[PDB]
Order: structure tokens, then sequence, then C-alpha cells
DNA sequence: AGGTAGTCACAGCTGATTGCGCTG
DNA sequence: AGCGCAATCAGCTGTGACTACCT
């Protein structure tokens, strides 16, 4: 009766993968997608009751991605490949927006988990976790929405795991620490599949038995309301708790309340 | 007496519904009363 | 008995041959414990053995018992084998055949499990999923009725012989139908997937009498387990023995097939569930069943008193007399509780205890009433003149294993009637040598 | 030596059987030897009447809801 | 009809299936209603079935109701008509209404308003709209004794005739046999003959919605009719009576069972009715608060039906009280109405509306059916499970824990049979240890404990051994009052022992733990009353019985009322930490010495 | 061989007796 | 040592089940 749900969020930012292809490195977006598909196939292999969802995080929007091989796995992989092809080929850069919409993808993942939980029969409990692989740099403009998503995930007891590839993200560290998930930075990109199978494949009950890397140094720098940048020391209002980098005689947020 | 206590406890604690329930346990919270949860 | 117990009792050659098919590897992997699956997945892409200590260091100290159990089960199933690492160390590496076939099943490679389905085009007489489910239910009900002995259900003679070999029904006199035993009642009280699994295990055990390959039958069964519901598959590409086994499965209701010469066969929900809610129970000892078939009504009436029979509902009361009668028939209280819980209505699943504790406790207590008096035939010895003489005879009886009860305070002992002659001979010889 | 069936039960049922021995509810003194506080020795030829009597005692103070 | 498996099968009788599982209801040919609680329309179906049928069991999943003639009489008493009830029964059937229920409903509900009984000028007249029914019942010999002085005919307007006041019970018993049930409807809105009083309940006594349903069903179409309302002791029962008395706005009479219930009713009236003490009087031969010339009179049973010589003051009070009409004679503890001397109490006074209030309507000797014509039909029956779900009734965790009989006691239990075995299983040392352990455990957590124990001989040695207060029962009036008063507002003492005294409706304070030992034989009423003293898992009540004794069968047969109410009795075989601490009768010496004193009664 | 009125236990009430207290 | 309130006994009755005798 143990139903495990694994929603995998893939950072599909075209600019970062294009730069990676320009670097002519051994790791590309195709290999990352293959590793994600193999991890999902393994998750479905572990038990009948396991459910899988793959969400691709893109600049324009968030896309729900999902011969000797398993029949259900074959259809799932074909659907994932078709969806990722449709997303990438029709992805036209129209605007100066470059930061990935990670917060929206996590919100959609939470909504999908909420939908799945109701459809789960009352005799079974659907344990849900969200795995995020990070490719591009962190986005500071989405601080409030990301924190709201973290709090929503914590309220429903949903694990959030981050698998950072190149550049660390403070928001992902905070999400992993608050929701109880694991934060891991991959040293060798081609070993992404092995890292996922070794670390993020087991469930939280299985994570208790297995010895896993200790949590990384999570930062808690706040975002200034008028600058939206990381700060160490800032002015915080006493009424609305809004954070400001510099002293002001009249709080901007308190202006709303007359 | 020392032996009387043991004999009385053995008789009382395991008379009818223990010579078989304990055998099953050897071979194998909401609805529990407060004294059964301590 | 589950699949792992039967797999562990097979010879290493049979296990090695089983792993040659990708479908078998997936079933074995899913039958593994939670901790074993992670170890298999981690070592899936390894070409070198790992130190035993390194593997043992993956789990925490407190959960070492589960680690030992998983390692022992993996060794018994021969998924991995011990390798003599240079330097006196011992390395563990997955079986190359099993690992290759598991990767093929997961990643891909080789040819498809079934030959093809588009060669013959669309099926002219294809059915629907509800129709297949109804056919499976009808077949299983016919089988269970033939177990009872009603003349309405007529099956093959070999199917009856299979039940005879299983011990459920015994044919004391030829010509007359066999009579069902207590094990038949217990089997009927079991749930349908468990009944199917027990029947298939008996078929596997007795297949050697028919001269059929165990490995091929197991591989085909596992392939049927992973088959997609409502999708046909190619009969072609199977040996003649496999054809007979498929015909037997069609007789059992697992597989739908219009004709014996037909090249298509449709797996049913029973076949998919082979590898692996209408009863409402009330605190007033009443059962409400949302069923219409005579099979469920009879099964519920085996351990309960029927009160009303509505067109779509059955109102029954679980009383002491009915439970006592069912237990006298051979059905234990645990089986009754399991049957009630498995068939429990979806509404009852909301409560953390699916079955109310009072009803289960009352049924268990009613079971204990029958065995209140324990009977052991024997011979009593009470003519011991000395304690020392009693001790030697008691030790001899314990050595012979014929002792029933001992009383050192009153120098009283009880021995089995079979060992009475041996004890008498031993006692007489001691006096003669004195 | 004595031949029969050893009966193991709760002390209450042992006292009930001892009472049945002296009360002559079965017609004879077949409850011959008492060995333990929870064990007695009974002749095997009429173990059925003891079962009937125990069942009558059990369902007498039961009030079956049927 | 067929017994293939011993069950009455009616599959062919009701084969109608238009919607698979839309309707959460089942009907039976003879009569029965099965309801599905796990339905979106559960509340509407409950409201429909309560008004037309009385329940027989209300478990957590499938409620079961029964159709009776009096239930249909009550249903048609309300504005519900034959067409409405039939169409809404067929509306929720899921199987089709058998053609044995429609005819029964038609026959029952057609002959409801044909015959009426009215009270006017201290005279009883039976009035029928249809003149033919009078001649139809004219041939009955038993009715002819009621009519005095040849009954010339009472030609008025509508045909009516006088009936004998002292023989009104006989004609009520005969009318239901004649398929012409009598109705007691009091249209208090327009009387102009009765001196309606100025009673008015305060606008601060709020009542729960379930009481609203019972009160609304009492006054269906602007008139008050006799009926019975069943509400738990912890629930609001006296409040319903006070509100009904205020709404009737006439001279009210309240009858109780004990001489302490009159003070309870007086306190309730003073709390929720705003009535001056001059109008309120108590008639129980203790203070004589001038009952002559009163608005609301409170008295008790066993005093209005004396068969012996009466006191001069009491005789004058009775003479005054038997000479005027009463509006809404409230009867408390209505379950003990069908008695030899309590039935005549209804016929010895004249009242328009007779309201019966109780918590445990069950009774032996099957005399509850007589209460259908003695007073009226069962109006309201509270659903205890949904009442405790709302949180206004304590969720009591019922326990049935048995204790094995010691070998030294079981020999004497099986040796003797002439009523001397009651003290043997009552004074079981194992049950004594269990009771002591429960008392100590619930005292360690500061829980108020009431220990009911009949067979006061056992209670004597049961209470002095623990050195705790007990109520022998004929002790005094003051000692019992002070013990019950210091039981609640005192932390030093929080456990008391009661011997059949708390088997009625008293003013016992809120309690959480009830431990009953050696109750009556099969009194479902007594067990229900004892349970009612706890509800007001907030609480839990235990019943201690001795195995392999008649107390087992008694406990089994005395819980069938509570399981019908929805309670489940968990069986407790072992008490955790029994050997952890020291308990009485630890060794066999005092246990076998107890046999000497328990056999020392010898009441021969 | 089967069933109903006495009968016992335990409680209630009301109707009298009858026995102790009744001033700085 | 006269009144008066209060404790106390008699008679009847309700509740529940047990038990002796005979058509
Ligand atoms: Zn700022
Ligand atoms: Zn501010």
């Amino acid at each position: 009766d143990e139903l495990n749900l694994l929603v995998i969020v893939v950072d599909a930012n075209p600019i970062w993968w294009g730069k990676q292809a320009l670097k002519e490195s051994q790791f590309t977006l195709s290999k990352c997608i293959d590793a994600v598909m193999v991890l999902g196939n393994s998750h479905l292999f572990m038990n009948r009751s396991n459910k899988l969802a793959v969400i691709a995080s893109h600049i324009q929007e968030s896309r729900f991605l999902y011969d000797g091989k398993y029949e259900l796995l074959t259809s799932a992989n074909e659907v994932i490949v078709e969806e990722i092809k449709d997303l990438m080929t029709k992805s036209d850069i129209k605007g100066q927006h470059t930061e990935t919409l990670l917060a929206g993808s996590l919100a959609k993942a939470l909504c999908y988990i909420h939908r799945m939980n109701k459809e789960v029969k009352d005799n079974q409990e659907m344990k849900s976790r969200i795995l995020v692989i990070k490719a591009a740099e962190d986005s500071a403009l989405q601080y409030m929405n990301f924190m709201n998503v973290i709090f929503a995930a914590q309220k429903q007891n949903i694990l959030i795991d981050a698998c950072v590839l190149d550049s660390d993200s403070g928001l992902l560290q905070q999400a992993c620490d608050i929701t109880g998930g694991l934060y891991l930075k991959v040293p060798q990109m081609p070993s992404l599949l092995q890292y996922l199978l070794w670390v993020f494949l087991p469930d939280q009950d299985q994570r208790s038995q297995l010895i896993l890397p200790p949590p990384v140094h999570v930062d808690y720098r706040a975002a200034c309301f008028c600058h939206r940048n990381l700060i160490e020391i800032g002015y915080v209002c006493s009424v609305c708790l809004s954070i400001f980098c510099n002293f002001s005689p009249i709080c901007t947020t308190c202006e709303t309340a007359f | 007496g020392t032996s009387s206590q043991a004999e009385a406890a053995r008789i009382l604690a395991a008379s009818w519904p223990q010579n078989r329930e304990d055998e099953e346990k050897q071979k194998l919270a909401s609805h529990l009363f407060p004294f059964e949860k301590l | 008995r589950n699949l792992q117990e039967f797999l562990g009792g097979l010879s290493p050659g049979v296990l090695d041959r089983l792993y040659g098919h990708p479908a078998t590897c997936l079933a074995v992997f899913r039958e593994l414990p939670s901790l074993a699956k992670n170890w298999v997945m981690r070592m899936l892409f390894l070409e070198q053995p790992l130190p035993q200590a390194a593997v043992a260091l993956w789990v925490k100290k407190e959960f070492s018992k589960a680690q030992e159990e998983s390692t022992g089960l993996l060794s018994g199933l021969r998924i991995w084998h011990t390798q003599l690492l240079p330097g006196g160390l011992q390395g563990l590496i997955l079986n190359p055949i099993f690992r290759q076939n598991l990767r093929i099943a997961l990643l891909g490679g080789g040819k498809a499990w079934s030959d093809d389905t588009s060669q013959l085009g669309p099926d002219k007489h294809a059915r629907d999923v509800p129709s297949l489910d109804k056919y499976a239910e009808e077949r299983w009900e016919v089988v269970l009725h033939f177990m009872v002995g009603s003349p309405s259900a007529a099956v093959s003679q070999d199917l009856a012989q299979l039940l005879s070999q299983a011990g459920l029904m015994k044919s004391t006199e030829p010509g007359e139908p066999p009579c069902i035993t207590s094990a038949g009642f217990q089997f009927l009280l079991l749930d349908t997937p468990a009944q199917l699994w027990y029947f298939m295990l008996q078929y596997l055990q007795t297949a050697q009498s028919r001269g059929m390959d165990l490995v091929e039958i197991l591989s085909f069964l596992f392939q049927l387990s992973f088959s997609t519901l409502g999708k046909d598959y190619s009969v072609e590409g199977m040996s003649d023995s496999l054809l007979n086994f498929l015909q037997h499965l069609r007789e059992f209701g697992l597989v739908f097939q219009r004709k014996r010469k037909s090249r298509r066969y449709y797996p049913t929900r029973l076949a998919i569930n082979l590898s692996s809610g209408f009863i409402v129970v009330e605190t007033n000892y009443r059962l409400y069943a949302y069923t219409e078939s005579e099979l469920q009504i009879a099964l519920i009436a085996l351990f309960s008193e029927m009160l009303y029979r509505f067109p779509n509902m059955v109102v029954a009361q679980v009383t002491r007399e009915s439970v006592q009668q069912a237990i006298a028939s051979g059905i234990t209280a645990q089986q009754i509780i399991h049957f009630l819980r498995t068939r429990a209505h979806p509404v009852m699943l909301k409560q953390t205890p699916v079955l109310p504790p009072t009803i289960t406790d009352q049924i268990r207590l009613w079971e204990l009433e029958r065995d209140r008096l324990r009977f052991t035939e024997g011979v009593l010895y009470n003519q011991f003149l000395s304690q020392v003489d009693f001790e030697l005879l008691l030790a001899h009886a314990r050595e012979l294993g014929v002792l029933v009860f001992e009383n050192s305070a009153k120098r009283l002992m009880v021995v089995t009637p079979a060992g009475h002659s041996d004890v008498k001979r031993f006692w007489k010889r001691q006096k003669h040598s004195s | 030596v004595l031949k029969g069936v050893l009966i193991e039960c709760d002390p209450a049922m042992k006292q009930f059987l001892l009472y049945l021995d002296e009360s002559n509810a079965l017609g004879k003194k077949f409850i011959i030897q008492d060995i333990d506080d929870t064990h007695v020795f009974v002749i095997a030829e009429l173990v059925n009447v003891l079962q009937e009597r125990v069942g009558e005692l059990m369902d007498q103070n039961a009030f079956s809801l049927t | 009809k067929v017994d293939e498996y011993g069950a009455k099968d009616y599959r062919l009788q009701m084969p109608l299936k238009d919607d698979h599982t839309s309707r959460p209801l089942w009907v039976a040919p003879d009569g029965h209603i099965f309801l599905e609680a796990f339905s979106p329309v559960y509340k509407y179906a409950q409201d429909f079935l309560v008004a037309i049928a009385e329940p027989v069991c209300r478990p957590t999943h499938v409620h079961e109701y029964k159709l009776t003639a009096y239930s249909l009489y009550a249903a048609v008493s309300v504005g519900l008509q034959t067409s409405d009830i039939t169409e809404y029964l067929r509306k929720l059937s899921k199987t089709g209404v058998p053609d044995g229920i429609m005819q029964f409903i038609k026959l029952c509900t057609v002959s409801y308003g044909k015959v009426k009984l009215v009270l006017k000028h201290n005279r009883y007249f039976v009035e029928s709209c249809h003149p033919d029914v009078i001649q139809h019942l004219l041939q009955d010999p038993v009715i002819r004794e009621c009519r005095l002085r040849n009954s010339e005919g009472e030609a008025t307007e509508t045909v009516s005739f006088e009936v004998k006041q002292e023989m009104i019970e006989e004609l009520q018993k005969r009318c239901i046999h004649l398929e012409y049930p009598l109705l007691a409807e009091y249209d208090f809105r327009n009387d102009s003959v009765n001196p309606d009083i100025n009673i008015d309940l305060k606008p601060t006594a709020v009542l729960r919605p379930y009481q609203e349903k019972s009160l609304r069903k009492m006054f269906g179409n602007g008139r008050a009719r006799s009926g019975v309302i069943v509400l738990p002791c912890g629930a609001g029962k006296s409040l319903v009576g006070v509100t009904a008395a205020c709404t009737v706005r006439k001279r009210c009479l309240v009858l109780g069972n004990s001489a302490v219930s009159v003070e309870q009713w007086k306190a309730q009236f003073k709390m929720w009715s705003t009535i001056d003490d001059s109008q309120i009087c108590r008639f129980t031969s203790d203070a004589k608060d001038k009952p002559i010339g009163c608005s609301v009179a409170i008295s008790t049973y066993s005093m209005l039906g004396h068969t012996t010589k009466r006191s001069w003051e009491a005789e004058r009070v009775m003479e005054w009280l038997k000479t005027q009409e009463w509006g809404l004679m409230i009867l408390d503890e209505v379950h003990t109405i069908p008695a030899k001397m309590f039935r005549r109490v209804l016929t010895i006074v004249q009242a328009h509306c007779k309201l019966g209030l109780t918590a445990t309507l069950v009774r032996e000797d099957d005399k509850i059916v007589d209460l259908n014509f003695l007073i009226g039909p069962k109006l309201y029956e509270a659903n205890w499970m949904e009442l405790q779900n709302n949180g206004y009734i304590a969720k009591v965790q019922c326990a049935e824990v048995w204790c094995p009989m010691s070998p030294e006691f079981y020999r004497e239990y099986v040796a003797i049979k002439t009523k001397k075995r009651i003290l043997l299983y009552t004074m079981n040392p194992n049950k004594f240890r269990a009771c002591q352990f429960l008392i100590k455990f619930h005292e360690r957590r500061n829980d108020k404990i009431i220990v009911f124990a009949d067979n006061v001989f056992a209670l004597k040695e049961y209470a002095i051994r623990l050195n705790k207060p007990y109520i022998y029962g004929p002790t005094s009036q003051g000692e019992r009052m002070q013990i019950l008063q210091n039981f609640k507002h005192n932390p030093k003492i929080n456990t008391i022992f009661i011997s059949k005294v708390g088997d009625t409706s008293f003013d016992l304070p809120e309690a959480n733990v009830l431990i009953q030992i050696s109750s009556h034989g099969g009194s479902r009423r007594q067990e229900a009353q004892r349970l009612g003293r706890v509800l007001r898992y907030n609480a839990f009540f235990y019943s201690l019985v001795s195995q392999d004794t008649q107390e087992m069968a008694y406990s089994t047969k005395r819980q069938r009322f509570l399981v019908d109410q929805g309670y489940s009795f968990k069986v407790i075989t072992k008490l955790a930490g029994m050997e952890e601490e020291d308990l009485a009768f630890s060794t066999k010496e005092e246990q076998q010495q107890l046999l000497q004193k328990v056999l020392a009664a010898t009441d021969l």
C-alpha cells in the first residue's frame, strides 16, 4: 500500500545547454534527458504502485513531459522524447527573459501532487517527493514565490531534492533544508545517472537505513524588497516585516495600509 | 509467603485466556485503553 | 509460499536459465526487498566486484539486520555471487546473465517479448476489457463450483486430477466424484490472487510428471504477468509444451482465446495480478455484501448466518455458532479475518483499522473456545520408589523424545504409547543388571 | 501403569472436571488420576461425553444472539 | 420465503433497478428499511425516515429502520400525506417498493383522523367526523361499559358521546384493535376556557438543533399532541420539557419517579423558564408549598396512585388537583409507566397533552408496546452516535473486561445452584484486583469514578477494603447529599460506590469513569442508565464480569441495547501492569479465607 | 414433559410514631 | 419537662430473575 510519487523537475534552459554544447564538453542535454529517463524507469521498476511525473522547466513556460524493453517504459520514454522535442524545437527566444521559471515548475508539481493524492484510494498513503536538477543560475526575482512554494511543500510533507550540476543555488539549498530533502552538487557531469541512482533513488524510509552525504552549507541570505539582491545585513520593518537594504523614513509596503 | 505469591500470580495471570494467546505470540493506539498504552 | 521461497529451492542451473529472459529478471527484482533493490540498481553499471565490507558500510548499524537479510536473500537467489578478489579479499558482483537481461529490460535491446501483433492485422473477433473480466470471473466461478461438485460445471478430467494431486479433493472410489477436504475449504477461503498463485505453484511442482520445462513455463508466466490488459499477443514462437500450458491457462480463465488454432490470445486481469471490495462489517456483528454471484454468498455463508438476500445486497450476521461451525469445518479465525479485510468495502478503508477491533477479537476468542481442552494420549508412570531412579528414566525418555509431561515434585511422568514399549524395556533391563 | 488421555486446561476447568468426577454426572468415576494443578488423567473411552459437557457449560453462559 | 441458506430471500419481489447505486435505501416486503450512511443524501434520508419510522439499530455504516403502525400514525399526524410518503419512499428505494408495503401503509395511514378524543369541562368525549364509525364501534360490548346513563346520543352540531373517565385506558386499548386508533391533539392556540398562564422562557437558554427537531415534530401544525421523546441523560432532556411547557402556555404538571427529581425539575424551571416561586409548587409531602392555586405543579409517582389511606392535607391537595384540566402533563422516566400502579396515574388525572421523556426506553416484559396507547407514539429517538460526533455528548470508550474465576471459588460456584452462586462470581478475587487496579490507575490521572455495585452485601466488603465512601442506599437523606456534594469539588476524594441508587435520573456531577460490578440480570435499561451517568475519548466506562459464570451471559444480553445505539464493547482480557504494583488478595491464604466469609451468608 | 404465581434481593415512596434538642 | 424538628419503622410497590408443583 506504499505508493511513492517521484516528480522530476528538469532545468531545460536553452541558453545554458547551448553554452554547454559550445564548450564541446562530454555532457550535453541529451545525456541529461537520458539519465532522467533511466532514473524514472528505475523508479517505476522498484514497485508497481510507484508513480512518475516529469516536468521540464523552460523560459517560456513549464512543460509536462510525462524491442526488448518494458512496454510501459517504452511508451513513457517515447512520450518524454516527443514532449521534449516539441518543447525545444518550438522554443523561440522572444524577449530578454533568460532566467528559468523554476518556481512555476515547482508550483505545477505541487498542484499535480495534490491532484494525485485525492485520486489515491483511502487504503493507501501516497508519499510524494520532488527532485530538481539545476543547470542555469539561480533567479532572485522569484524569491517570494519560491519561498511560498517551499512552505507549501513543507505543509504537505513533500520532499524537495536538488541535484545541482554547475552553479549552486541558495534557494534550492533552503528548499532542501526546510522540506528535509537532500542537496547534492555533482562533481562529474557524466556520472549524473549514477549519482541519481545512488542517492536520490531510495525513498525517505530507505534513506534512513542508507548512509548518505551530510547536508551542505545552506545559506539564508534574504532578498531586499527594493533591490531583489542577496544581502547580509538589512533594515526590516516591524509591522510588515519587509526587508530593505537602506533606512527609509516611510516604509513603502506600509503605504498600502491607510 | 514467597512461593505463595508466585503460585497465586501464575494461577491468576494466566488462567484461561493466556495459555493459548501467549502460544500464538510465540508462534507468530486509538482503540487501546489508557492503561494498555503505558 | 511466495515466489522467492520456490525460487530459492531450485538448482543453480534452473536459476541461471531463468535469468536469460528479461521478463523473469524484472519479476525477480520486484520481488526483492526494498534494500536489495537499491543494491541491485547501484551495482547495475559495475564491471568490477565490490568489497563485502564496503557494501556492509552502506547501511547504518541499527539496520544491520535488514542488510543481512537482504544479502542472504540475494545470495540465495544467486543474483550476485562471491568472487575471490586478489589479495585475499572477497568481491561481490552481479550475475552477468541476470545483469545483462535486466539492463535489456530496462534500457532496451534485442527483440520484443512478443513476436508481433500487426502481421495478422486487426482481430476480427476482438472483445472488450469488461468482457474479458466477465469471462475470467465466469471461468473462476466455474472452477470453484467444480470444486464443490455441482453438475452445472463440467471441466476436463486432467483439471480434476490436478485438484486430486493438490490434495483438495480425494477420489476414494472410482466413478464417483471426489470429495473436497478441509484444505479445500481453507483454499476457498483464500483470496483469488493467492488461490491463483497456489494453483500455479502446484502446477509448477507437478509439471515434471507431464514432462514440461520449468524454465519455459516460468518465463511465459512472468511474461503474462507484465502483459498489457486488453492487448493481444502472438501465439507463434512457442513450443508444443507451451501450447498445452497456454490451453490449460485458457481453461483456468487466465488467458482468453477464441479457438485452439487461433494465433491470438488476450491476457486477462487475473494473469496480470498472477505475479502479485464489497463486504461491509458493522460493530453489531452484521455483514453487508454488495455481491450477486452464488460464489461470494456461499463463501460468506461458510462462516456466517444469512438473514436477507436482496437483489444487489446480502445481509448476514456473524454469530458464535456460525464461526464455531466454520472452524469445525477447518477454517481458522486468521483466514476469516484476512478474507473479511481483503473483501472490505472501500468505505471501511477510511478507518485506520479496516476491520473494527471488537469483531476481530471476538472471532479470535471464538476460535480459542474449541481448543480449550488439550488431549494427548499416553501412559502414566507413578510407581517410582526413589527420586534417583525417576531421574534416569526421565532422562532416557527425553533422549528417546517420547516424553509428554513431567512432574519432578511428585515423581510423575507421561510418555507416548509408541515409546511405552521402549521405556518398559529400558526400565526392566536396569533392574536385571542390578 | 495407566493408559488414557492427558487433559491440559485452565485451573477453572480442572476444578470443574474434578467436581464432575465426584458429582457422578457421567455415571462413573472415570476421572481417575490428578497429576498437576492444570493437568488430569482421563480414560480415553468416553472423551466425547466430557467434550459434550464442556460444550454445554460453554454455550450455557453465552447467550447466542441467533 | 425460501430457505436455501436459511435466509428470507426477496430478490424476485423487488427487481426494479433504474439507477445502479443512486438511492441509498432498501425496503423489505413484511417491513424494514435499510439506510446507507455513506451517502451524500444521508441527512435528507435520515430526516425522512425519522418522521415515518422508528430505528432499530444505528451502527456506523448501515442504519436499519422498521415500519410499524404507530410510526405511520405519527407520520400522518404531521402534515405528511399518503401520496408524499409513498412517492418519497419509492424515490429512494434502489430496488422497488414491494406490493406488501404500499397496502400496509395505505391501511395504516387511511384510518388516523377518523376518531378523536377531546377533553372539555372535566368531561371526556370521543368525536368522529364520520358518523358511520360510531355505529361500527357501537356493537363492541367492551365500549358499552364506558357510556353511562344509556348514552342518549349527545346530538351536537359530527357525532360524539361521553365515555367513562376511569375506563379511558380500556377503550384506547380496544380502538387500536378496531383499526381506529385514537389521537390526543390539543389546540392550545384557541381554547378561551383554560386560564393560560404567563410563563415565558428566558431568551438566553439556547438549545441544540436536535432538540429543535423534536420540538418541531411535537407541534407539527400548530397543535400539541401526546408523544415520547428519547434523549440521553447527558443531553438536554429537562430543557426540552421546560421549553414545551413554556410553549404550551397552560397549567403544567410534572411527574417524577423519586422525591429528589421534583427538586431537579423545580431547579430546571427556575433556570430556564422565568417563573416566580409563588406559582411553582412541589407536592411531595415534605414542605407543602401550598400546591393549591398553582401554575406549574411538580410531584412524583407512587403518590398519585395510593391504594391506602391518604393524609388529610394530601387528600385535600388531590381533591383540588383532580378537579381541573391540565395542559402538557410532563412525565419523566416514561419507561416505567406500564406498571400496576403507574398506569392508573394517567387515568386518575385529566390532561390534554401527555409528554413522555426518557433516555432508556427499553424494558422487559414487553410492556413498552402498551405505552403506544397509554401515552402516544414514539415521537423522537436521538441518534447517539451522531450526537457524540458533534462533541456535545461525551465519547465514552465502552469496555467489557472479564476476570477468570479462581479455582477455590469455581468449585463452590459449580457445587451450589440454589441462588447462592451470586456472591461467588460477584466476590471473585480476580475481579476485586481488577477493580482496585482500575480505581488506582484512574485516580493517578485525576478522573472522577462512579462504581455501581448491586448486591450491597458484596459492596460492604468491597468498599471498606479500599476504604472509600459508599452509598448503602437506605443510609439517610443528608449523608448521601453531602457525599455527592463533596465528591465533585474535592481533589482528595474522587471515587464513590453506588448500590442501585444511581439507577435513575439524579443530580450526580460530571464523571469520566464508571466501573460496574454485579449488576442486575438482563436489564438493558440499567446498563443504559449507568452509561448515561458518564456521558455529558473524553470518558470511558468498564463492566467487570467473571468468566464461566452466568454474569457472562448477563453482560452479553444487557449490551444489545447499547450496540443498537452504536456502542462497541471491546473485550479486555489482560490488564497492563497487573503484577507491576501490589494489589489485594496477593496470596492464596486470604483468597481461600474469603470463601469462608462469602459462604457465611447462609440466609436460610 | 412444560409454564405461571410466589419469592428474594434491593430500591423507591408516603403514612404515622418517638426521641433528642430548646435563647444571653 | 412541654413543644417541635428530625430520625425511624410499616405498608405498599417497581424490577429483575429463580424456583416449586401438576395436567
Ligand atoms: Zn533596499
Ligand atoms: Zn513596513
